[PDB]
């Protein structure tokens, strides 16, 4: 009755929707040609929130596959699991974004989006009621700041009231590429604060960090850390799939985990997870997944929370569990590590729980939070961002293509401000 | 005659359901299709061919939790339209659920608790299960009080709440969805039992010895509350009381109308054929303060009113020697406007025993719905949290988002107010 | 005469219960050829019919059971999607009363021997076997197909695969479950099961 | 489960 | 005697009587092809050796409606020649139905419906069913009822049309043929029953629960309720009543004489052994408003008279009992000059089943054909509809250019104006 | 029909059942097929059980008994951890009376007929040996399995290696000792079993 | 299509 419509943007947003599709695919029993093996009411029930009828029998994804250029779009198709979405929601785009902002949201990105968003209208607003938009981009290239960006805005003008869950992978500035890294970023978070709902923080040096020292890879690859990523789209989404114990929802998430509508940047995480010669050294309760749930490295952001504290946070457990568990674990994280949780809301845990565990494993769990941490990655921008703007650096390409200068010091103040909004209620 | 309609609201409302409705089937010999292979007439109807709808309304603004009983065994046991569902959560918003998605669904609720209370030759109560913690059985089912209220006015509303437990929540927002919907269970409703999920914790953590219980496993508590309180509308008994004797002989002043339940012939097969469950020992488990079904003692508040309900091989000259000694000792107190505080009612048919669940075959049972002014602390713990988050207007862009005004959050901590001013006046 | 007039099932009780018509004739006020409703016919043969175990039940055994064919393809996306589905029902109805209610018979589609075990190993209730002629005269009497191999004798397909579809004991259409049809209920059709006035006689 | 019936109670 | 014979005119008056004629025959036991292997004679006429056939004058002017009748199952049971067909279609117009083609075709229908009167012994009516809103079921009937008052007069010429929907229309003009052929509507019959395409639409995904039902599924539904109306004069009740009771007891001052049609219960069979089906819940879900099939919702309005058609095994303590709680009903109001207004009517068989249908087997059916106040609103709808389009005169040159002259537009206005005055005075 | 209706068991005794049922009455107004609170089986053939001395007993030997399955696995370590706490419970709870309480039937999970033998001399109480068919019919009826190999049929697993599960004369579920369960108490779940109200009847 | 017939109403 409730479907999510994923809209994925950049060479970063289709990798990782990518394997997005993959992980629903098999938690759904749907083998790479949309044939369903494997019996199971349950994998089935509830599948319209992903896949739709084809009148073969086919179960076909709610794909709207973006990017200004045809590459990664031509790897996506032309990998495994890529006959399952539709030609026609291949939107292409032959000019190219070169890493620039202005590119996907001005001058090359608005004579496609007029297109791509007449295929989300005719795919979303198809059926009764839609939940919302669930959309996966980077917001460090060109496509998925630029066109990206663009797309969100005229979708919250469209639908002024559906859930946009935005799994954004800002650019983790210690160790990176590209060199407009922070006009990229910065000219996007001044956007998503307005007409975005959930913003889940992702950096790629966190996703190594669970690759280095959780899992021990060899090579972590671009393919394992968009997995991880994969995880926490799929385990957030558990109870709008599957029935549970305690159901959830997106907008259950929204209104435990917003005290305020501009602080919605959430630091997500999502560990049962363990090396390659431990888990048949290591138990599975619900204390060891809650352990690992909180600590220091299962955050997919690079964003410590210790350094900071939690205004709110949330857990979505998975799988047979006792619910006197569920909730004793939340109380005893609570009130033993008490100063990384704010006060002026008391007793900030929410718990929620999936009956179906993922594939192989018997329990999991995903976090968001709304940790006041967050404020170390909009500081990690800006202060290279004011690096640059202070002697006028790589901007010919920003400003020749339509954009005054008064764009830049706008996106300056919406994004300071937010961090003056997260000191408040530190 | 004797007729009572269960209305569940809320997520936790249908899981009570499916434990209670599970109940009354076995307490009258219907098989799973709804064919016994007339005591059950305030549950359960007759049509035909041995074919028994039970009289219910399970109501839902999300799918997911009614349709596990759409789609196991027990479609065929349900009349297929005494499952209202919806399309969207109200998602733990008192907005959503009373002012915005709550008034679609009201429609079919109450067309259909009007079909099911025609077929009535004199109704007695409203059973109405819900918890108010969340979205829908906070909203909505405070909407659906309003409409009771106004269509069947004479008609008695007993209410089972799972009010918010003081260290467990499961959700951030619930103090604003526990405060915000007082009104329906003050104003609009006649009896208000008050439950909570720790105190049947600790009672299935010491008593019946599991120590990882499950929201189904709490389930098992309540279902047998219900058993005992309409155990003398359905089979004969040396006193029996029904739901107008209960809001009666235990209701002072009618602002006051909130009870407590105590179960305790609660145990389980490794400790039960050890011990003689006789009157006096399963009693004076009745009357211990930490067998409450609250999480709220009552050694520091007044018994206003106590209703024990013995089941099962029960004679009447060891209730009333049961009576005496909870009556001697000090450690149990009595508002002074209270002679006679207890009404008796005796069920001869014996406790059903749970096959595969998590009780055990007990010949004897009691029950308590006990009002006492203890309970002016359920209310003053959720007091601190909603002036703590008010304070800065958390969460409440949420509410006045869909239609609610910033106003009424203000009067509704006020009504709680007046609620707990009214609770130490009478104990004076 | 039912469903249709041109089906192997039809052509072959008529000839049977006309010749014991002439031999009764013969053997004599009886009118040539008899009623359709004064036809019988063994519906199922001696062998055609076998369980999880794979042993052999007679037709007989079906007695007071709403029993329906299953037409089903081992690799189509349609009947792989209905059959978890057609799994809990059976589950729902049988588990849920103290006398039997539906009972399904497996009519397969598929390709070949192998296949149709895979898919028939997943599958509870009955099932006949797909060399033994009975499946393609039971398709010819019902009109299901996939694709126009199996000449028509002038008619249509009357649903195609997946079909369940309630079969009386003479061979009766009952009822039709529309999964695939031009009502199109698909996961829904099942619910339509009128297991109180279907029964095998 | 359905329980068994309790037997009847004679008068005496 | 007591012959009723069945006129059909359109491709909606086909379908319909074509649903008809499977439940009577399915009913009686006449095959197919006429064979039986005298409760027949309202229906049907015999003919030696069991040849029962229809007394039915199918009309049409296009062929490709009726050629399937006359090519298909029922080819044979239906006598040939009355089967009657043109050669090309009315084109949705009303004038090109009754000024142009058409003459060539009611020389033959009046002749054959000639023939059909000579083989009777006493003709209780007419029964009617056509198509208001066409081309052939508007003009073709209009000229229908012209030539049957004048000929066959002081005969009960019953009707039930298929009235335009509010919103589901499936045409443009329409707007002009209803009001146009609401002259014979209100001149010449007698108990036109309004029907359309869009209650029954509802009706059939509340109860029967089709998502998805089809001209089939409504046809069938027309057929139950035409059955239950002409059930007495087949079989044999405890309360008969017949078509000149009707036209008495349930009609008021004679310009009004518009019905609106009920049928209860119309549920699914997965339903159907989940409920009771006893007489006084049967005719609370027959006077529900969402059960009517007229869109014309009786909240707002006033009874005039209420005609009900309780069928199968059914008790007249009961009826009486069942309409008692109908008239203590609050909602429902009967105007002041009508003290009793529920003649009632009991026909002993239960009603028949097609084997393959979208109903189930049912023990009793009330058929409540009521007059009301109410039904203003379907004429002040298609009010709208055409002063809105006869405002700079819309699409008259299709019917001027066949032979209308264009006052007949004004004419059916006062028409309508006058009908519309009278509904509202019968109510003060 | 209790606790699985696909199931071999079932099947068998259903079959069973309604031939009998069949046979009287086409021998002798009855009721068809036969509602399972009248149907009847033998849970163990005479050849199945086997005690301590490898001497074969039958199924009428238990009453009286408080009798469970335990599915077992010698190489797991689940089942090395469970068995002496298994045979401290029998043992004492055994010893303790004038009367025999319970009984405990052995059903492996094993590699081979080496390792059956060498898991089943560590163990009293009877078995059943792994050529039996009883002991994959056993596992098929009562859903317990470590992975995936088996079909089944779109439904359930209530336990993984090891457990024990009371049963009853015509093989129902008397009630779960939650060992591997959605409860999860290791070497605890024990006294949870009541030996009252579950007797072989 | 040509349904079947229902079966006939024994007087009672
Ligand atoms: N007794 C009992 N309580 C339950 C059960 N399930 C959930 N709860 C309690 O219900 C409270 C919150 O209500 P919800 O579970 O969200 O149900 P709801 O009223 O429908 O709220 P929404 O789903 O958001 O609309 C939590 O504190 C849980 O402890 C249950 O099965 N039994
Ligand atoms: N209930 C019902 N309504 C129908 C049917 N067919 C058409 N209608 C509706 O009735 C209106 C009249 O359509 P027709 O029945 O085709 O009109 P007609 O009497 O055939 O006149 P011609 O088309 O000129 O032959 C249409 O606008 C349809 O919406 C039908 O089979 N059953
Ligand atoms: N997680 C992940 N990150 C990627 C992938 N490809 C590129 N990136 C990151 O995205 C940034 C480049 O932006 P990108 O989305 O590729 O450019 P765009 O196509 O113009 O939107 C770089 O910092 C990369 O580290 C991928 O497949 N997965
Ligand atoms: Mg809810
Ligand atoms: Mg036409």
């Amino acid at each position: 009755m409730r479907e999510i419509v994923h809209v994925q943007g950049g060479q970063c947003g289709n990798q990782i929707g990518a394997k997005f599709w993959e992980v629903i695919s098999d938690e759904h029993g749907i083998d790479p040609t949309g044939t369903y093996c494997g019996d199971s009411d349950l994998q089935l029930e509830r599948i319209n929130v992903f896949y739709n009828e084809a009148t073969g029998g086919r179960f076909v994804p709610r794909a709207i596959l973006m990017d200004l250029e045809p590459g990664t779009m031509d790897s996506v198709r032309a990998g495994p699991f890529g006959q399952l979405f539709r030609p026609d929601n291949f939107v292409f785009g032959q000019t190219g974004a070169g890493n620039n902002w202005a590119k996907g949201h001005y001058t090359e990105g608005a004579e496609l989006i007029d297109s791509v968003l007449d295929v989300v209208r005719k795919e979303a607003e198809g059926c009764d009621c839609l939940q919302g938009f669930q959309i996966t981009h980077s917001l460090g290239g060109g496509t998925g700041s630029g066109m990206g960006t663009l797309l969100i805005s005229k979708v919250r003008e469209e639908y002024p009231d559906r859930i946009m869950e935005t799994f954004s992978v800002f650019p983790s500035p210690k160790v990176s590429d590209t060199v407009v890294e922070p006009y990229n970023a910065t000219l996007s978070v001044h956007q998503l604060v307005e007409n975005a709902d959930e913003v889940q923080v992702i950096d790629n040096e966190a996703l190594y960090d669970i690759c280095f020292r959780t899992l021990k890879l060899t090579t972590p690859t671009y393919g394992d850390l968009n997995h991880l990523v994969s995880a926490a789209m799929s385990g957030v989404t558990c109870c709008l799939r599957f029935p549970g114990q305690l159901n959830s929802d997106l907008r259950k998430l929204a209104v435990n985990l917003i005290p305020f509508p501009r602080l919605h940047f959430f630091l997500i995480g999502f560990a049962p997870l363990t090396s390659r010669g431990s888990q048949q050294y290591r138990a599975l309760s619900v204390p060891e997944l809650t352990q690992q749930m909180f600590d220091a490295k299962n955050m997919m952001c690079a964003s410590d929370p210790r350094h900071g504290r939690y205004l709110t946070a949330s857990a979505m457990f998975r799988g047979r569990m006792s619910t006197k568990e569920v909730d004793e674990q939340m109380l005893n994280v609570q009130n033993k590590n008490s100063s990384y949780f704010v006060e002026w809301i008391p007793n900030n845990m929410k718990s929620s729980v999936c009956d179906i565990p993922p594939k192989g494993l018997k329990m999991s769990v995903t976090f968001v939070g709304n940790s006041t941490a967050i404020q170390e990655m909009f500081k990690r921008v800006s202060d290279q961002f004011t690096a640059m703007f202070r002697r006028k650096a790589f901007l010919h390409w920003y400003t020749g293509e339509g954009m005054d200068e008064m764009e830049f010091t706008e996106a300056e103040s919406n994004m300071n401000d937010l961090v003056s909004e997260y000191q408040q209620y530190q | 005659m004797r007729e009572v309609i269960s209305i569940h609201v809320g997520q936790a409302g249908i899981q009570i359901g499916n434990a209670c409705w599970e109940l009354f089937c076995l307490e009258h010999g219907i098989q799973p299709d709804g064919q016994m292979p007339d005591a059950f007439n305030t549950f359960f109807s007759e049509t035909g061919a041995g074919k028994h709808v039970p009289r219910c309304v399970f109501l839902d603004l999300e799918p997911t939790v009614v349709d596990e009983v759409r789609t196991g065994t027990y479609r065929h046991l349900f009349h297929p339209e005494q499952l209202i569902s919806g399309k969207e959560d109200a998602a733990n918003n008192f907005a959503r659920g009373h002012y915005t998605i709550g008034k679609e669904i009201v429609d079919l609720s109450l067309d259909r608790i009007r079909k099911l209370a025609d077929n009535c030759t004199g109704l007695q109560g409203f059973l109405m299960f819900n918890a108010v913690g969340g979205g829908t059985g906070s909203g909505l089912g405070c909407l659906l009080l309003e409409r009771l209220s106004v269509d069947y006015g004479k008609k008695s509303k007993l209410n089972f709440c799972s009010w918010p437990s003081p260290q467990v929540s499961t959700a951030v927002v619930e103090p604003y969805n526990s405060v915000l919907s007082t009104h329906s269970l003050l104003e609009h409703t006649d009896v208000a039992v008050m439950l909570d999920n720790e105190a049947i914790y600790d009672i299935c953590r010491r008593n019946l010895d599991i120590e990882r219980p499950t929201y189904t496993n709490l389930n098992r508590l309540i279902a047998q509350v219900i058993s005992s309180l309409t155990a003398s509308l359905r089979f004969d008994g040396a006193l029996n009381v029904d739901v107008t004797e209960f809001q009666t002989n235990l209701v002072p002043y009618p602002r006051i109308h909130f009870m407590l339940s105590s179960y305790a012939p609660i145990i389980s097969a490794e400790k039960a054929y050890h011990e003689q469950l006789s009157v006096a020992e399963i009693t004076n488990s009745a009357f211990e303060p930490a067998s409450m079904m609250a999480k709220c003692d009552p050694r520091h508040g007044k018994y206003m009113a106590c209703c024990l309900m013995y089941r099962g091989d029960v004679v009447p000259k060891d209730v009333n020697a049961a009576v005496a000694t909870i009556k001697t000792k000090r450690t149990i107190q009595f508002v002074d406007w209270c002679p006679t505080g207890f009404k008796c009612g005796i069920n001869y048919q014996p406790p059903t025993v749970v096959p595969g669940g998590d009780l055990a075959k007990v010949m004897r049972a009691v029950c308590m719905i006990s009002n006492s002014t203890a309970i002016a602390e359920v209310f003053s713990r959720m007091d601190h949290k909603f002036d703590l988050m008010y304070a800065k207007r958390a969460f409440v862009h949420w509410y006045v988002g869909e239609g609610m005004e910033e106003g009424e959050f203000s009067e509704a901590r006020e009504d709680l107010a007046a609620l707990e001013k009214d609770y130490e006046e009478v104990g004076i | 005469s039912q469903p249709v007039f041109a089906s192997p099932l039809n052509v072959e009780k008529r000839r049977l219960n006309e010749e014991r018509a002439l031999m009764q004739a013969q053997k004599a006020n009886i009118q040539l050829p008899p009623n359709y409703g004064d036809m019988d016919l063994i519906l199922f043969p001696e062998g055609s019919l076998k369980n999880s175990n794979n042993t052999v039940i007679p037709q007989s055994h079906l007695k007071g059971k709403s029993v329906a064919l299953y037409f089903a393809d081992g690799a189509d996306p349609k009947c792989a999607s209905l059959l978890p589905f057609l799994l809990n029902y059976y589950r729902t109805m049988n588990e849920g009363g103290a006398n039997q209610k539906i009972e399904i018979i497996f009519v397969s589609l598929d390709r070949d021997r192998e296949a149709f075990e895979s898919h028939r190993a997943h599958m509870p209730w009955l099932s006949i076997d797909l060399e033994n002629p009975l499946t393609e005269i039971l398709k010819r009497h019902f009109r299901v197909m996939k694709e126009y191999e199996v000449p028509t004798y002038g008619y249509g397909s009357r649903t195609g695969v997946p079909s369940v579809i309630v079969i009386g004991s003479d061979g009766r259409e009952a009822q039709f479950l529309p999964i695939c049809s031009g009502l199109e209920e698909g996961d829904r059709a099942l619910l339509r099961w009128d297991w109180r006035n279907t029964k095998f006689a | 489960v359905a329980k068994p019936l309790p037997p009847p109670v004679q008068t005496v």
